[PDB]
């Protein structure tokens, strides 16, 4: 396939850990009880194991000879759960962070004395401005088309 | 009272109490959707 | 308005905090931790300290009045406690997102007018109605007070409120006994009652 | 009162009361420019006279359809059933047509009465209205483009924007047409819920 890797669900090195260290896990049980905290306890990691490997086998993802899954960030179309959804998903909350604080820093800059407002934070202000990061990206655009978000004359 | 609401908005406390709240909500998360590699609904 | 300056006082010989003055209703002077030491500070608890009375008293009321006619052969109400599971017609998220739909309208209201007095008093679709009580937290006109029995001059509605206020203060506390003492013991609270009356030098507290 | 979209909350500074539809709502300071707010304006009005038709052309079909008078597919799949040419001729004539009447609207915002006159015929102009309501020859009927219509349009425009939400939403969760899904939440409807949906 892609770059030579054929799929989670077809490759046999991706069963053969799987079963390895779920039967490892197994081995570390047979003791304590049968019934007692800790077989419980060992036993619902087994369960979860068996979650994981069975959800990157129904996600699609691409093994190797290691057997062990690998990511594709190409562009390709059959990948973005790899890499670009996360990726706007990451540009998104980041400039989010980064809008609320710029306003933030703006709003006080007028102040007699700013600093006291940046060791001590004004918390009903930033309450105020925590929510308009949910549009930052319309609004650093149509600050962008105003001249409005580069300082002039620096 | 109020010499105490301006105190806890203090940098040291104010960041103490915004990692913990984003720590407990980043530990559920993970509770309830782990070991994620991929967004894999759309 | 009527700084009632000696008052009675929770601990008798204190002197009470400056910021408690005597004009407020079911004022004792306790506040030793000064939480209410800041006037808008203080008109917000005033009105936390009255919505959570109200409510205590309903439920000190749906608990207690249910409880002692169910003990008795009145009434076959399920125990307050396990009454959040037996299920009605339907199931209960859908009855909780239709309670919130309702309730959180009301409440929003009462938040508007928390916030700017006399600012939301008449009705959008019939402005011919109208709230007729003029502080906040007592709300009045028809709807809550259409005996008006509420709405008077001093000395008689500042020893109503007390009243009120007081009242409040004792639901609140009995519904935290009977959270605590079903948590505590696995009974009913008219159980529990009963059986301290029936031995109270040894039915106490003191039996695990 | 010009209206209050929260009884107790103020109004903004930069709305006016002006436009029609002005309630007094824009809590996250998207229009407190002048600017911005001309666009902002042409940008509603034009999205909610796309969603009044969608929404429109969307919803009646499938009564029409489900009470027995003509055979339509529904909306989600409309798209498939073939046509008299392909989608792709469909969508190239709509691109060119779209591009021309959105660069005329554009240079109008821009710069308003300029582009009013037809440029094939040297007479045959446009009288001279206001942006974001071209009356004249798009106004066969001669309706008094009136204040009190112009709330009547923002109201119907937001509404059906909500209705196209609902419509996607609903398409995307339950899967069926929003006609299906009303009636079955109307006769029995405690048990027809988006809870149950979920
Ligand atoms: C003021 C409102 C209110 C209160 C005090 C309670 C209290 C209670 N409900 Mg209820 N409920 C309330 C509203 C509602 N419940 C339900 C639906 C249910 C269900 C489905 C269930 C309960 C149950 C319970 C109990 C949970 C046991 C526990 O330790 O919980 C946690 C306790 C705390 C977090 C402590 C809170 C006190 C605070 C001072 C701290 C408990 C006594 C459960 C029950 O019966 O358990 C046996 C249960 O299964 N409730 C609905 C939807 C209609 C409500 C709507 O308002
Ligand atoms: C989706 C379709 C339907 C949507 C309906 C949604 C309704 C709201 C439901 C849930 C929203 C949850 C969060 C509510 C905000 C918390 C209250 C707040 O402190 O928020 C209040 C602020 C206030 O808004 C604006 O805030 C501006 C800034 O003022 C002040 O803002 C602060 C307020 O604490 C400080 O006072 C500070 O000194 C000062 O900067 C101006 O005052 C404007 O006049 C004022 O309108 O934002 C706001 O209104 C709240 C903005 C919320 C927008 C969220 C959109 C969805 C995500
Ligand atoms: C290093 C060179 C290179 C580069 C630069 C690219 C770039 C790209 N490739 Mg490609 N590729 C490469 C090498 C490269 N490739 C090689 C060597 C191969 C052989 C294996 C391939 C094989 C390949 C395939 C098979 C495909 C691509 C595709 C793509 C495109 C996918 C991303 C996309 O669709 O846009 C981005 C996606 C979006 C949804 C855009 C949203 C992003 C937003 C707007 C930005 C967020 C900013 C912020 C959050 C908000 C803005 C705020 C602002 C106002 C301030 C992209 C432009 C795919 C394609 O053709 O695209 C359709 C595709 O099918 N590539
Ligand atoms: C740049 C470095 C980097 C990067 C890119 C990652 C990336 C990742 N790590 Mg990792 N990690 C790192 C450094 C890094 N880590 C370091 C230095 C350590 C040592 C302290 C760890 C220790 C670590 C552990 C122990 C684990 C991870 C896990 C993960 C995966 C979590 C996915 C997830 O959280 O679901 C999704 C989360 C979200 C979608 C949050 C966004 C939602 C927001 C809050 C709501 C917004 C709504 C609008 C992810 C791919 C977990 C995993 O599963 O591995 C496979 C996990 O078990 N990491
Ligand atoms: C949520 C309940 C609540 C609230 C909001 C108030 C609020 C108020 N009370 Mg009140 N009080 C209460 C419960 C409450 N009380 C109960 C149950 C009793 C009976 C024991 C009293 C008895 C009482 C007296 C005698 C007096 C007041 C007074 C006052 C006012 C003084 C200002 C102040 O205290 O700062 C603000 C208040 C708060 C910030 C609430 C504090 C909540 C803390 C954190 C609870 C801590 C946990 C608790 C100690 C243990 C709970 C477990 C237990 C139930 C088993 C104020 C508006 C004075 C007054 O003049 O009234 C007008 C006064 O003299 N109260
Ligand atoms: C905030 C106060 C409050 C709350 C949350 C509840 C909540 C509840 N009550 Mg209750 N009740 C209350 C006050 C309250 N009550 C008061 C003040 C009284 C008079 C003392 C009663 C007397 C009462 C009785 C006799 C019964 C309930 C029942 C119930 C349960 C479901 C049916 C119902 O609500 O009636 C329906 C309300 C409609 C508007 C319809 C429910 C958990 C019933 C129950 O437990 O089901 C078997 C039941 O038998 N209540
Ligand atoms: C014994 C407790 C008590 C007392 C003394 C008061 C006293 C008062 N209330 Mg209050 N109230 C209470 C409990 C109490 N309330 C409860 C539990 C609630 C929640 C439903 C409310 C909710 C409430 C609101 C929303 C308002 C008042 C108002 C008032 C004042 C107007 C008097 C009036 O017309 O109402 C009645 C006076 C009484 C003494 C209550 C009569 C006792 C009944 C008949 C017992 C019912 C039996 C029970 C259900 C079983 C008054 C000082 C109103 C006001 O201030 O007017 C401007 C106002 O609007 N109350
Ligand atoms: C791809 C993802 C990003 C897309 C960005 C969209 C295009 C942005 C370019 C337009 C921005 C712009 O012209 O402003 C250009 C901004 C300055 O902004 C300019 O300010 C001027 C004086 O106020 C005028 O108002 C202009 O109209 C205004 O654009 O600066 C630049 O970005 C450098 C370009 C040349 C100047
Ligand atoms: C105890 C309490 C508050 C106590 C607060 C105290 C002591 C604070 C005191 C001080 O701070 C001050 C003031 C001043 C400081 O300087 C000093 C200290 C000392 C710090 C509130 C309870 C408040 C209790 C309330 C509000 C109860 C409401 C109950 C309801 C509505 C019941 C609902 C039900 O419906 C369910 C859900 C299920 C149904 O089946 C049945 C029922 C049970 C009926
Ligand atoms: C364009 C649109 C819909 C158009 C649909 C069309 C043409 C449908 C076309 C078709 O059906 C046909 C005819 C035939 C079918 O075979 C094929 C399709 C293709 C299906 C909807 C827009 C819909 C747009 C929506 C929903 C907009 C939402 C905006 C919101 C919620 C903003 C709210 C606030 O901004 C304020 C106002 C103030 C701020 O301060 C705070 C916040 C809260 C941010
Ligand atoms: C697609 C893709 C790709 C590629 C990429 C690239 C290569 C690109 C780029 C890029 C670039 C080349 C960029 C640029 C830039 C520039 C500039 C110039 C900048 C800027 C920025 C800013 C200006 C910011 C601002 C802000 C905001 C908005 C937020 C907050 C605040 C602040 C202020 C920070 C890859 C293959 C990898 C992967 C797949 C996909």
């Amino acid at each position: 396939d892609i770059a030579g890797l054929t799929p989670c669900k077809d490759s046999k090195q991706f069963a053969k850990r799987e079963k390895q260290s779920i039967k490892k896990l197994e081995s570390s049980l047979k003791l304590y009880a049968p019934d007692s905290a800790p077989a419980l306890a060992i036993n619902a990691t087994i369960e979860k194991t068996k979650r994981r490997f069975d959800n990157y086998g129904k996600q699609g993802l691409l093994c190797g000879a290691d057997g062990l899954p690998h990511l594709i960030v190409s562009g390709d179309q059959r990948h973005w759960g790899e890499f670009i959804t996360p990726g706007i998903l990451f540009l998104y909350i980041a400039g989010w962070i980064g809008w609320v604080g710029r306003s933030y820093l703006i709003a006080i800059r007028d102040d007699k004395k700013p600093t006291q407002k940046e060791i001590i934070i004004d918390v009903p202000l930033a309450t105020g401005l925590v929510f308009r990061g949910f549009s930052w990206p319309i609004a650093a655009y149509r600050e962008l088309l105003n001249g409005e978000l580069v300082a002039k004359d620096v | 009272m109020r010499d105490l609401k301006t105190y806890l908005s203090v940098a040291p406390v104010a960041s103490t109490l915004w990692f913990a709240a984003l720590a407990g909500l980043l530990i559920e998360i993970n509770r309830f959707f782990p070991d994620a590699l991929t967004f894999p609904f759309f | 308005t009527v700084a009632e300056p000696d008052r009675p006082l929770w601990f008798p010989g204190s002197t009470p905090p400056p910021w408690l003055d005597g004009s407020l209703p079911g004022d004792f002077g306790f506040d030793p931790l000064g939480l209410g030491s800041d006037p808008e500070s203080l008109r917000w608890n005033v009105q936390a300290e009255l919505v959570h009375s109200r409510w205590a008293m309903l439920g000190a009321a749906g608990i207690f009045i249910p409880e002692f006619l169910t003990k008795l052969g009145i009434l076959n109400t399920p125990s307050w406690y396990t009454a959040g599971e037996q299920e009605y017609f339907t199931d209960t998220t859908t009855l909780f997102i239709v309670e919130l739909v309702f309730i959180g309208w009301a409440e929003g209201r009462r938040w508007a007018d928390i916030l700017n007095p006399g600012c939301v008093n008449t009705d959008p679709i019939f402005p011919n109605n109208k709230l007729t009580g003029t502080d906040v937290g007592y709300p009045g006109g028809l709807w809550f007070d259409p005996l008006g029995w509420g709405s008077a001059s001093p000395q008689k509605l500042k020893e109503l409120r007390t009243k009120e206020i007081k009242n409040g203060r004792l639901a609140m506390l009995a519904v935290m006994g009977a959270w605590f003492q079903h948590i505590y013991t696995g009974t009913g609270p008219i159980d529990n009652l009963f059986a301290h009356l029936a031995d109270p030098g040894h039915a106490t507290i003191f039996a695990a | 009162k010009k209206g209050e979209w929260l009884p107790g909350l103020a109004s903004p500074g930069y709305l006016t009361g002006s436009l029609p539809g002005d309630n007094g709502f824009d809590p996250l300071g998207l229009a407190e420019d002048p600017e911005n707010l001309k666009w902002f304006v042409q940008a509603e009005l034009v999205n909610g006279r796309w969603a009044m038709l969608g929404v429109a052309g969307m919803l009646l079909p499938e009564v029409f359809t489900s009470i027995g008078i003509i055979n339509v597919p529904k909306w989600y799949d409309a798209g498939k059933e073939e046509y008299f040419a392909s989608s792709s001729t469909l969508f190239v004539i709509e691109f060119i047509l779209f591009h021309y009447v959105e660069i005329r609207r554009w240079q109008d915002i821009k710069n308003p009465g300029s582009v009013n006159q037809d440029p094939i015929f040297k007479q045959y102009s446009l009288p001279a209205g206001e942006v974001g309501y071209p009356g004249g020859i798009f106004n066969p009927l001669n309706f008094a483009p009136t204040l009190e219509a112009k709330e009547k349009e923002i109201a119907n425009g937001r509404l059906a924007m909500l209705a196209f939400l609902g419509f996607i939403i609903q398409h995307n969760v339950t899967g069926k047409g929003p006609f299906d899904n009303l009636l079955q939440h109307i006769s029995d409807p405690w048990h027809n819920t988006i809870v149950q949906t979920l």
